[PDB]
């Protein structure tokens, strides 16, 4: 499903706590003013929201003694349709929202020229049926999010009769040279 | 079809306050019935099952859970109706299923429970069925299920000194740590892992 | 509004729909090979045949309009038989080429056969064989795979505007392509590959290297041209493998230019991977970040304020320019140019001063377009295709400047600036031609505004617009447009940097990745140069200090479109070697120089940006402006004297216009194969 | 009856409903955005 | 004190069922530690200091001397986040 | 002739050529290019030739059909599975 | 040379679903819960009959 | 009137940020729409940056030498008080 709760749709305002953000308090206020108040699948303006590391981020399992880098990351939430190479795939795309994490380290170990990831996280993408589900997951796990909204091909009038049209009278003079 | 079948309808006759939603499918055995059960009646329902005649000769065959927060149809998205059981996999945080076999009625019974609370809490039935101890321990450690009134809550298959739920969709199959020998300490340690990718 | 039936479920559609359109809107997928959503309707293949009651013959869904009360049965056995027969005929002569075919894993023939075909063959004869043709280094041909779907012919005729493709012959022996040995040289050429459903036409640079299932895709925007084309980047590990177009319908529609698609391989070579320092004799030594930053900090602390200058590069993002502007303002520096000529004579006071006020889609809305020193065929090929589509729908194009071989018809008003003076002073028929037009539109190329009389040309254009009615509150229309040539200049204008503030004599120059229009006389011989950059073609040879930076695909940044749209460029792979982010380098340098900047992450830098200009925080959006008539008001007593010099363009070689494209191999191959053939001193009078 | 019955019934009712998708939805070309000018 | 720092880092929790689950896990890990089920080099990850060297070996203060008054950003800029050979 | 020249690239599928064929023992880790170049051209009587790369089906490669009626008479063509080259007899 | 029926036409994929109301639910509760009556018009013959006919 | 004839050697930039349609930015919007060219003519080189957003608060940001900024809130300020705010900002 793609098209379907108020709190999940509510985007909290930023509160400055760091000295750097206390310096730029006017910018924080302006960002709070201009950003959309609520997020819905019908929106047109994308936006970036910081992680909310309050009591709500208690459900994450990725805060371990050896890992202090997963919580607080900012994901990307968007719809990835079928590419421009084929029209009728056997498994179609575009029916779900993708949450993606940017790469953190990629190199080639030299003994056999083998590709290695310096960050085991962010290797695979996460899939949700609704945008609200992805935002709720991010709020649960203490993730920020960059939400971008889909672009769709317009509807147009198609007919075979358009291939055979009368050029018009031979006396139609073009005054535009 | 080509065999004697009857629904397990007496269960909802005794429990008069519950809605009844049952399925039969040709993808299952012809004696297999699937029903939907609310979470706040599961312990009483199992108490009724363990002792009621024509149900008492029953055994618990399997237990597990489904993380449906990332469940999406990949093909034939326009062939779904309101009666499909998969229609209950949407917007639901967690699912739990139990499978029993009844010798008197020669029947398979699967019960499905929808967990929609963030802490994933449900009553345990290991005090009714002795099977449920290890099964529920493994389910709880794999999927983060919080079982209440359980005989034993210790980890069953996971490594010592670790807290993780590897069977959630958010978890990558390579984990977050690797085990190496440390010369400076003459013993094995765990470190953040860098892994090859194909 | 009529009611039809699709597999028993009633539905309501419009009477102008085809069966295919109704089925797709109602969620029903119909296989197809020759129908395309942007080309004309053809019915040559028959894979979209469906079954309808009271109609004995199967009806082609794509080429047949809906009838009130009709019933379409796409799940009947008759439809299955029709699809199986058509698939059998399609595969009778297809070659056994899937292992060697670049279409494998994403071939529509393969998937359609697997899902709808009978699943086995009975044809046991010789297949036809076709000799391959040579179309150039961008398109590879394997013509045994062609199914005669006409998609390439229709794309070339109706989208690219070139008439070199066709179908010659008859029956089974007919062949698709040019009759003679001729290359398929054009911008947007590679797009035809994406149109062809089979491996008949393939991406020649992307030959044999990769498979679809071993790629990860990212959504981003292009910077090679000032249109922010929406693109998809496909990578395998740390290597970027290909670039594909996306769908936007307000930018580039479905299509990308060849430079956008192929010049990305210039990021794999000539890269700067570590900080460097140059000796007096010219020797370059690799150094640490700490030493370089300390050297530049000592220079900043010792150099007087009036001797400090900067150059803003072509590929400069909002964050980098914000960082550099804040740091140099802290250093009491307000000059961001040292070059004597080539500066844009536009005030950054208002957004309407330097932007495309009618947006990219405005070419569809206007009826008269006037280009002034603009060559859309090279500066924005997708916008050129849009203008061609509009001219097929009653759009008239007039041109002042160099006559160009646009694929449509344009009227040459003149060559020099005397035509503009005649129009502004009246007594020229084009003034009345503009007045009688419903929505006049003027597009001045940015290049013509770096003339020594760029301000006078700007004032003349404002006078012409206000007098004719290009800008008018009655029509609620703003037809004044500027087509820029650099993304960094657009970002600097958006932040508020005056491009005409030039330091005459600077002893310390920060070159933020600028390589175009750089000559040794611009930089004094006794100056200290710090170049921030990713490539070593130019600028890196002027620099005492070289600091490696991140490309557009290697950082999370914000880019402003030439029409005013704010977009996210997203990180795809980290910068190679020891390179660092631009704003991170500037912040580290500011901290080491005793004037630290109040931001430590991208979020705080964006808070500073919101302090400067809030509209840069709205992504994939254009902020409206209500000061168009105030900004473009014809001021009294301003100079309007123009030099009697012809107005030209700025592009000679389309394939190589910047450092990344200059460091590309496929761009060099395209130059070698196409520059001699595309060069002409005369107009093609056919078009 | 038990206190938690109502939530269970509500989540049962929510699950079964028509599920349309964002794609396959008709989007027309928007009209020209007329420019507004201050006095 | 180190384990108290761990608990303090888990202070923001507000779901009682989650807290009961965590208490069960803590009791389990403590029992594993007290019966030699786990290895000392593995279980020491919960008792180790957060910003202090261990007492059984020496420590290096090189990055303290070179990056004396520099902020955290500058320290993380001079020391990269990826290998530099590739 | 310069391998980077226009003519050499145009007559080599727009690839930089190697007449010695000895770059492939390092780049492609084998000497197969030399060995296949050691095989002369096969002259066929008809206009079309069928290649399977062996004496029987499943011993070789899938059946492919190569056109020998070229724009320039007698231009040899190469099988895309096996490196064998064919031309129409006279 | 016969290829039209290499793929199965009939397959064992049928599923059958049964849904029941609560057994202990009375007629009045069923009428009220289904939006054919309100709590005020309970214990009235005309309201019960109208709700029953509307349900039927 | 003499204050706007010359811009002080300490002032470097006057940036105006407000809303397109909100009643809060009504005074600043009208002031910019009436007195922009009067200031621009007397100081043809001095930058006067105007940026607007959908819900931005009205601000008059004055920048001085060495990167010193002084941002003043200009909400619900009519023509005279906007005049006075700008005069005081260009006076320090
Ligand atoms: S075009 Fe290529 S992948 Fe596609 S079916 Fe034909 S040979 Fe196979
Ligand atoms: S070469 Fe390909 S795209 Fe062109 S007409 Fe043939 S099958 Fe269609
Ligand atoms: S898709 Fe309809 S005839 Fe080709
Ligand atoms: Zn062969």
């Amino acid at each position: 499903m793609l098209l379907p709760y108020f709190e999940i749709q509510k985007i909290p305002a930023k509160i400055a706590k760091t000295a750097n953000e206390k310096i730029l308090s006017v910018g924080v206020a302006q960002k709070n003013n201009i950003q959309p108040k609520t997020v819905t699948a019908q929106g047109q303006i994308g936006f970036v929201q910081h992680p909310q590391l309050d009591s709500s981020c208690q459900y994450t399992q990725f805060y371990t003694p050896q890992r202090r880098d997963i919580r607080g990351r900012v994901a990307r939430i968007y719809i990835q349709d079928t590419n421009h190479m084929h029209d009728t795939p056997q498994i179609p795309e575009g029916y779900k929202w993708t949450l993606e994490f940017e790469r953190q380290a990629q190199y080639k170990t030299p003994w056999m020229g083998w590709s290695f990831n310096g960050d085991t996280f962010s290797k695979r993408n996460h899939y949700f049926c609704t945008l609200e589900d992805a935002i709720s997951y991010c709020k649960q796990m203490g993730f920020g999010y960059e939400v971008s909204f889909p672009r769709s091909r317009y509807h147009t009038r198609k007919s075979y009769a358009d291939n055979m049209l009368w050029p018009g009278h031979d006396n139609a003079v073009d005054e535009d040279c | 079809m080509q065999n004697k079948y009857m629904q397990p309808i007496q269960l909802f006759i005794v429990f008069e306050k519950l809605n009844s939603k049952m399925w039969i499918s040709k993808k299952l055995n012809s004696n297999h019935s699937i029903a939907l059960i609310p979470s706040n009646w599961f312990y009483s329902i199992n108490l009724f099952l363990k002792r009621e005649l024509l149900f008492s000769n029953i055994t618990l065959i399997e237990n597990s859970a489904i993380d449906t927060i990332s469940y999406n149809l990949e093909t034939n998205q326009n062939d779904l109706d309101k009666t499909n059981i998969e229609n209950y996999f949407f917007k639901n945080k967690m699912l739990v299923f139990y499978n029993y076999y009844n010798y008197f009625l020669k029947s398979k019974l699967t019960l499905f429970i929808i967990l929609n609370n963030l802490n994933k809490s449900i009553d345990s039935i290991d005090r009714i069925f002795a099977n449920a101890n290890w099964l529920e321990r493994e389910t709880s450690e794999m999927y983060g299920i919080n079982y209440k009134w359980k005989i034993d809550t210790r980890k069953l298959l996971l490594d010592y000194s670790k807290i993780e739920n590897p069977m959630l969709k958010e978890f990558q199959s390579e984990g977050t740590q690797d085990a190496f020998y440390n010369i400076f300490e003459n013993q094995v340690v765990v470190l953040k892992n860098e892994t090859v990718e194909l | 509004q009529i009611e039809i039936f699709i597999d028993g479920k009633p539905a309501k559609v419009d009477d102008s729909y085809t069966i295919f359109q109704a089925c797709y809107e109602n969620g029903v997928i119909v296989p197809r090979f020759c129908y395309h959503e942007r080309l004309s309707v053809a019915g040559n293949c028959r894979m979209c045949l469906v079954e309808v009651e009271n109609v004995p013959k199967p009806v082609a869904a794509c080429a047949s309009q809906v009838v009130p009360g009709m019933k379409i049965k796409t799940k009947s056995e008759k439809t299955r038989i029709h699809r199986g027969n058509v698939m059998e005929f399609l595969l009778a002569n297809h070659p056994l080429d899937c292992p060697i075919c670049d279409q494998g894993g994403e071939c529509d023939l393969q998937d359609i056969s697997s899902v709808y075909g009978y699943g086995i063959s009975r044809y046991n004869e010789y297949k036809r064989a076709v000799e391959d043709k040579n179309y150039g280094p961008l398109v590879a041909t394997s013509m045994n795979r062609c199914i005669h779907c006409t998609r390439c012919v229709r794309f070339a005729t109706q989208i690219a505007g070139v008439e070199d493709l066709g179908k010659t012959g008859r029956g089974k022996a007919a062949e698709i392509g040019t009759y003679v040995e001729k290359t398929f040289n054009t911008e947007l050429s590679g797009n035809v590959v994406d149109v062809c459903p089979v491996g008949a036409l393939t991406n020649a640079p992307y030959a044999f290297t990769s498979r679809p299932w071993e790629l990860k895709s990212f959504y981003t925007s292009d910077v090679f041209d000032t249109l922010g084309s929406a693109i998809q980047v496909d990578t395998r590990g740390p290597e970027i493998m290909r670039v594909l177009p996306r769908i936007h319908e307000e930018i580039n529609e479905e299509w990308i230019s060849d430079k956008t698609r192929h010049a990305f391989d210039g990021l794999k070579r000539q890269r700067i991977n570590s900080p460097m320092k140059r000796s007096k004799d010219g020797n370059y030594e690799d150094i640490f970040w700490e030493e370089a930053i300390q050297t530049i900090s000592k220079k900043c602390l010792n150099t007087p304020s009036d001797q400090i200058g900067a150059i803003i590069g072509e590929f400069a993002d909002i964050e980098s320019i914000t960082a550099l502007k804040d740091f140099l303002n802290r250093l009491d520096v307000d000059n961001f140019e040292v070059r004597q000529h080539g500066n844009l004579k536009v005030s950054p006071d208002f957004r309407a001063n330097y932007l495309m006020n009618s947006k990219i889609t405005g070419v569809e809305d206007a009826d008269v377009l006037l280009l002034v020193g603009c060559n859309p065929r090279y500066e924005a090929p997708v916008l050129n295709a849009r203008i061609l589509k509009s001219t097929r729908k009653n759009l008239k194009v007039f041109n002042i400047g160099t006559n160009q071989d646009l694929n449509y018809k344009n009227v040459h008003l003149g060559n020099s600036t005397k035509v503009l003076k005649e129009i502004a002073d009246g007594t020229h028929p084009f003034a009345e031609r503009l007045k009688k037009a419903k929505l006049p539109m003027i597009m001045v190329g940015a290049s013509a505004l770096e003339r020594e009389d760029g301000a006078e040309l700007y004032n003349t254009l404002k006078v012409i617009s206000n007098k004719t009615g290009v800008i008018s509150e009655e029509k609620s229309w703003n037809g004044f447009n500027i087509l820029h040539k650099e993304m960094g200049r657009i970002n600097a204008l958006e932040l508020g940097i005056n491009p005409t503030s030039v330091n005459k004599n600077a002893k310390l120059v920060f070159i933020l990745g600028a390589d175009n229009n750089l000559r040794p006389e611009d930089i004094p011989a006794d100056a200290f140069v710090v170049y921030f950059g990713t490539h070593g073609d130019e600028g890196a040879y002027y620099a005492d200090i070289i600091l490696p930076t991140a490309a557009y695909t290697e950082k999370n940044a914000t880019w402003v479109n030439t029409e005013g749209r704010v977009q996210q460029g997203r990180l795809v792979v980290m910068p190679p070697g020891d390179a660092r982010e631009d704003w991170q380098i500037i912040r580290a340098l500011s901290e080491e120089a005793g004037v630290p900047l109040p931001y430590d992450s991208l979020e705080e830098l964006r808070y500073r940006v919101a302090e400067l200009a809030p509209h840069l925080l709205k992504y994939d959006y254009i902020e409206p402006t209500i000061f168009g008539k105030v900004a473009l008001s014809a001021q009294q007593g301003v100079k309007t004297t123009l030099s009697p010099t012809p107005i030209t363009d700025y592009i000679d070689n389309f394939y190589m216009t910047d450092a990344i494209s200059r460091a590309s191999v496929t761009m060099a191959k395209c130059s070698t194969a196409f520059n001699h053939e595309k060069f002409s001193n005369f107009k093609n009078l056919a078009k | 009856s038990r206190p938690g019955d109502e939530e269970q019934n509500e989540m049962i009712r929510i699950a079964s409903q028509k599920r349309v998708y964002l794609k396959h939805q008709r989007v027309d070309r928007p009209a020209r955005q007329e420019a507004a000018f201050i006095s | 004190i180190n384990f108290g720092n761990y608990i303090r880092e888990r202070n923001h929790y507000r779901d009682p069922g989650l807290i009961d689950h965590r208490i069960q896990l803590g009791y389990e890990l403590l029992y594993e530690a007290e019966m030699h089920f786990s290895q000392h080099t593995i279980l020491m990850q919960y008792l180790s200091p957060y910003n202090t060297p261990l007492s059984d070996r020496g420590y290096s203060y090189l990055e303290k001397v070179k990056y004396g008054n520099k902020s955290k950003f500058l320290q993380g800029f001079y020391k990269g986040n990826k290998p530099t050979e590739f | 002739l310069n391998p980077y020249s226009y003519e050499a690239l145009k007559e080599n599928h727009w690839l930089v050529s190697d007449s010695s064929k000895k770059n492939s023992e390092w780049t492609h880790k084998s000497n197969a290019e030399q060995l296949i170049a050691k095989v002369p051209i096969i002259y066929v009587d008809s206009n079309i030739v069928r290649c399977i790369g062996g004496t029987e089906i499943n011993a070789g490669h899938p059946q492919v059909y190569i056109q020998l009626d070229t724009r320039k008479h007698g231009t040899p063509q190469t099988c895309k599975y096996c490196g064998l080259r064919y031309a129409k007899k006279m | 040379h016969n290829i039209r029926y290499h793929h199965e036409i009939h397959t064992s994929d049928q599923t059958y679903h049964s849904s029941y109301d609560p057994v202990g639910e009375t007629t009045t509760e069923r009428l009220v819960r289904y939006g054919y009556l309100n709590k005020d018009q309970v214990n009235n013959a005309e309201a019960v009959a109208a709700a029953a006919k509307e349900f039927q | 009137s003499s204050w706007q004839k010359l811009i002080g050697t300490n002032l470097r930039e006057l940036r105006f940020v407000f809303c397109q349609n909100s009643q809060r930015s009504l005074g600043l919007r009208n002031y910019i729409a009436k007195n922009y060219w009067n200031l621009k003519n007397q100081n043809p080189n001095f930058p006067l940056i105007v940026r607007e957003c959908e819900e931005a608060d009205p601000y008059i940001i004055a920048r001085y030498q060495y990167g010193v900024e002084k941002k003043a809130f200009a909400a619900n300020n009519n023509e005279a008080e906007i005049e006075n705010i700008i005069k005081t900002l260009v006076e320090q």
